[PDB]
RNA sequence: GUUAUCCGGAAUGAUUGGGCGUAAAGCGUCUGUAGGUGGCUUUUUAAGUCCGCCGUCAAAUCCCAGGGCUCAACCCUGGACAG
RNA sequence: ACACCAACGGCGAAAGCACUCUGCUGGGCCGACACUGACACUGAGAGACGAAAGCUAGGGGAGCGAAUGGGAUUAGAUACCCCAGUAGUCCUAGCCGUAAACGAUGGAUACUAGGCGCUGUGCGUAUCGACCCGUGCAGUGUUGUAGCUAACGCGUUAAGUAUCCC
RNA sequence: AGGUGGUGCAUGGCUGUCGUCAGCUCGUGCCGUAAGGUGUUGGGUUAAGUCCCGCAACGAGCGCAACCCUCGUGUUUAGUUGC
């Protein structure tokens, strides 16, 4: 069914939008009101597009796939990881590389090296070599730990990618549009509904609104695994 | 320009061939003897297999002198092609090699061994690209053919340089193709190379093959 | 590094390939003046499935097949309703190459300029006639036909779009 | 086969993106304190400046803004103001430059409401959602291992 | 086969079918005569416009269909869209 | 000739226009229906104005300064440098009618995201008064969506979409 | 047969030089219609494209360095023709 009451969003930071002279006017038949230097998002079409969002997420996992979620902002960094360890999904820790989806051959070989270095890190032969080799392995393992630590459990492309709002990850988003991979994401008051093909326009100033829509879709995916 | 690898690595990982230890005037005369042995073996197999069909590919001719007896090892890749089937190939080798060493009538054992994988040995592979390139086949078909022909037979890295006067030209070129690591500077790395000169009809070609193993 | 790429080349019965031009394009450096090969490969089955692709590399054949791998990720399908011809006439420019395509009777082999004719004889259409208005170029020409045959509509989807039930069509 | 599957996926999504768009519907010491981004506690104002109020919040640095403070109808005080006061603040923008947190009262916020069909079914699944939420939140331990045998992706 | 003449290609004189920031090209700017184009509603005549009918645009040519030369070229009989 | 004011500022059709004051006089913008009722746009040929240098006539002539003259640099220097310095520069009355007279973009109307500005007025808020916020228009500028473009870029002041006229 | 006859602008091999200067490219991806760029640019730091951070780039090859010889200090072992 996947409902959310209108009052649960209407109380929290959902209509609590963004700045009133920064609006990108492809929301001009969309945005409801404006108050005190902050936009007011129309919540009817918001919840309907979230109804559609959970229909098209739960249906896509009902076919049986693996989903992906991007996490980069450092305002919603660990909340995605909480929204991805229980939900079985593979996730971006803090920061993104341009090429992790489209140039995935070299990323795949980079996972050969990252898999071998985790195999050496577990095996206890790390203390054999002195501080030089241990320093190099800790540095490259730190950088791959920054990116590839959260997506070790993926081979191939996902079906639906859900991203940190719009700003920091136009890179990952445009790799998704080049690959054709459908994405269902969050929109601010001043961004594009036509980048992805369905997305969920709600402000992400609130951590609890991010925890709201992401927690909603986490139970959508886990009930997708419920089979 | 660049130093050649078999010269550069002689202290370690590459051993000499003419392995006999002597004194100065006797050093010059032993070098006489070595050069005439390599002449008789090379000219021998070139004649008695020029009448035969294919290429032989004799890579190394090691000459050793323990006692007054000379071990001669011949490292070709295709050793069944040589003999006249009882052993008479190596017997007639031993005849014509005995023809030019009998100052002191000391015995010599001509042996013959197999190359482990003949495509991976740059003198033999250089002879192959020499043979096909001496036939009217382009640089690209023959040279890529040598590359995939090599990588099916287990070689880490390879560099092929073919020198001037390719198929029809009056301006010399150099054309080199590399795959994998070929570190020419790393002294431990054990690169074996060959430098064969193809004597064509419209000129002279130069093939220089580096193999990193 | 398994060797010889026998299974991996995918013998290309599904897509037949041809070049349409291989121009040697060159850049100068401090050392001198060195060239690479830009080849334009148009891939496509005769089912109605084509696409261009450029490539450049210092070898000829790696530039051709590299342009092919760029090309076989760039495919449109041809709206070609009738007995292997076109629904209606079309014109669409790209850059400064304008291309007029016009459907033909079935007793007419494809008549166009070399790039347009190359992407149509690979497109499996048999009955067209396309004049080229503008450039002597081959890449923007062919890519202008590709844009000139994306935007082309059948009668069934225009009948579906307008909502009109059906008439005014012989077949 | 993989390419065809990808194409089919894309079609599904574009149709899923075809059905319902139609119809439907001072500061240096504070900077030193911010070694680490984590931990909210009750927002502490430790500087005040028109444009907003700057606010230590359990180890995290926040920014309340005027429009996001309580409206003041009282006789006397500087609007925005806050001096050393300790105020319950909700987590808003979380400013990206220097990694701050923004804080916002947000107002009365009365919004017009449109009636939605199936609320009978729509309350029931909201209840189900609340039950799933109560089952959620898990503080300690890390999944992982499940043992298995690792294999090359190729 | 070469040459000469003409058309094409040539959208390279452009109605179909081009251009004018920088490639050839916007007058130095402005007033205004002739002339060109022109807001909305209602009514009238029909000059333009459209439809019917009628007359004519010779015959030969071109197009269709038959027929004749052993076929074709060519000749002949009938018919007509355009305009 | 008019420093600071001088501003990516205001006005003019363009060229141009800045020390202040006065007189005569053009043009713009905004509001109310106060009036007429398409009187509109463009404009061949035509007419006017048109920086600077130039010329006729008469004044005036401090500075600057083609030509010229001397000194220097230089192989040489008719040139850059320096010292004198005539026409000219200014004004009256004319003639000349050209300039990178440039926004390198003829004019007019209608329509097509925004952000940040400035100038002029208009309404409402706020006070009852200067502010200050939004705005209705007109004009001027800067980034920029769509679209166009060979590209650079232009983008409500289009080089966009269309119509008209030269 | 012989050719130290010609052509080093028909060549191979070899070598010098810029210079032991720190670069030169490639694969995949992205940008541009395209030649091309991006990496290799920027902030530091090195003898070094050496290394670290940010970055539509991610990696890799040759380059640099090390492994090679010699001179440096000490240990173990062997003492003649040497002490």
């Amino acid at each position: 069914y996947w409902n959310i009451n209108l009052e649960e969003m209407m109380e929290a930071g959902v209509h609590f939008g963004h700045g009133t002279r920064k609006w990108n006017p492809r929301m001009s038949p969309y945005i409801s009101a404006k108050c005190k230097g902050i936009h007011i998002i129309n919540l009817t079409r918001t919840a309907r597009f979230l109804s559609e969002a959970c229909d098209l997420v739960f249906d896509a996992s009902s076919r049986g796939k693996q989903f992906l979620i991007v996490g980069t902002k450092n305002k919603a960094a660990d909340s995605v990881a909480r929204a991805a360890i229980r939900a079985r999904c593979h996730y971006v820790n803090k920061k993104w590389l341009g090429g992790m989806l489209t140039n995935w051959s070299t990323t795949e070989t980079r996972l050969h090296k990252f898999r071998d270095l985790r195999m050496e890190q577990t095996a206890g032969r790390l203390a054999r070599l002195p501080k030089r080799d241990a320093a190099v392995v800790k540095r490259q393992l730190s950088h791959l730990q920054t990116y590839l630590g959260g997506i070790k459990y993926m081979t191939g492309l996902p079906d639906i990618v859900i991203i940190v709002d719009q700003q920091e990850e136009y890179t990952a988003l445009r790799e998704c549009i080049t690959l054709g991979i459908p994405t269902i994401c969050l929109i601010d008051t001043n961004c594009n509904p036509d980048l992805a093909d369905i997305s969920i326009p709600a402000n992400d100033d609130a951590i609890a609104s991010i925890r709201l829509i992401l927690t909603k879709l986490v139970f959508a995916i886990c009930e997708g695994r419920s089979s | 320009q660049k130093i050649n690898p078999l010269g550069f690595r002689l202290g370690t990982t590459q051993s000499h061939y003419s392995l006999w230890f002597s004194q100065p005037k006797n050093y010059a005369e032993g070098l006489q003897e070595d050069q005439k042995i390599r002449d008789c073996i090379k000219n021998y197999v070139q004649k008695n297999t020029k009448t035969s069909s294919g290429v032989e590919g004799i890579a190394r001719i090691e000459i050793q002198k323990r006692i007054d007896l000379i071990q001669v090892i011949i490292h070709m890749g295709f050793p069944k092609l040589l003999i006249e089937n009882r052993p008479q190939g190596v017997e007639d080798l031993k005849i014509n090699v005995q023809k030019e060493l009998n100052c002191v009538n000391r015995k010599l054992n001509i042996a013959i061994t197999r190359i482990a994988k003949p495509y991976g040995d740059p003198n033999i592979l250089a002879e192959f690209i020499a043979g096909q390139l001496k036939s009217r086949v382009s640089f690209r078909k023959a040279m890529k053919k040598a590359i995939e022909l090599t990588e099916q037979a287990d070689t880490k890295g390879i560099q092929i340089q073919i020198a001037g006067r390719i198929d029809g030209k009056e301006i010399a070129r150099i054309e080199w193709i590399r795959e994998g690591r070929v570190p020419l500077q790393t002294i431990r790395a054990k690169i074996d190379y060959c430098a064969y000169t193809v004597r064509t009809i419209y000129g002279v070609l130069g093939i220089k093959i580096w193999i990193f193993m | 590094g398994f060797g010889s790429k026998s299974k991996k080349e995918k013998i290309r019965d599904g897509f037949e390939e041809n070049v349409v031009q291989v121009r040697r394009v060159t850049k100068v450096v401090k050392g001198g003046k060195h060239m690479r090969f830009r080849a334009i490969v148009v891939v496509g089955d005769k089912k109605g499935q084509v696409g261009v692709g450029v490539g450049k590399a210092k070898e000829v054949v790696s530039a051709v097949q590299k342009a092919a791998v760029d090309a076989r990720r760039n495919i449109i399908t041809v709206p070609m309703t009738k007995y292997l011809t076109f629904p209606h006439r079309n014109e669409a420019d790209y850059g400064a190459a304008r291309v007029m395509l016009r459907p033909a009777a079935p007793g007419t082999g494809v008549i166009a300029g070399g790039a347009v004719r190359t992407v149509l004889e690979m497109a499996g259409v048999e009955n067209a006639l396309g004049k080229q208005l503008g450039s002597n170029n081959a890449l923007n020409n062919a890519r202008a036909t590709i844009v000139a045959v994306q935007t082309m509509r059948q009668f069934s989807d225009v009948a579906r779009d307008r909502g009109i039930p059906m008439e005014e069509l012989w077949k | 086969t993989r390419e065809r599957q990808k194409l089919k996926q894309l079609f599904e999504d574009a149709y899923e993106r075809c059905r319902n768009a139609p119809m439907e519907g001072k500061a240096m010491a504070d900077s030193q304190a911010q070694l680490g981004i984590g931990s909210v506690v009750t927002g502490t104002v430790q500087s005040l400046k028109p444009y907003g109020a700057f606010i230590d919040i359990g180890g995290i640095n926040g920014l309340l803004h005027v429009s996001q403070i309580s409206h003041d109808r009282v006789s006397d005080i500087a609007t925005v103001l806050q001096p050393g006061d300790t105020l319950k603040v909700m987590i808003l923008s979380h400013d990206r430059e220097r990694g701050r947190v923004s804080l916002s009262t947000k107002k009365l916020e009365p919004t017009p409401g449109d009636m939605i069909r199936n609320p009978k079914l729509v309350f029931e699944k909201a209840e189900e959602m609340a039950q799933t939420f109560r089952q959620r939140i898990a503080q300690a331990e890390a999944m992982a291992r499940a043992d298995m045998l690792r294999f090359q992706p190729e």
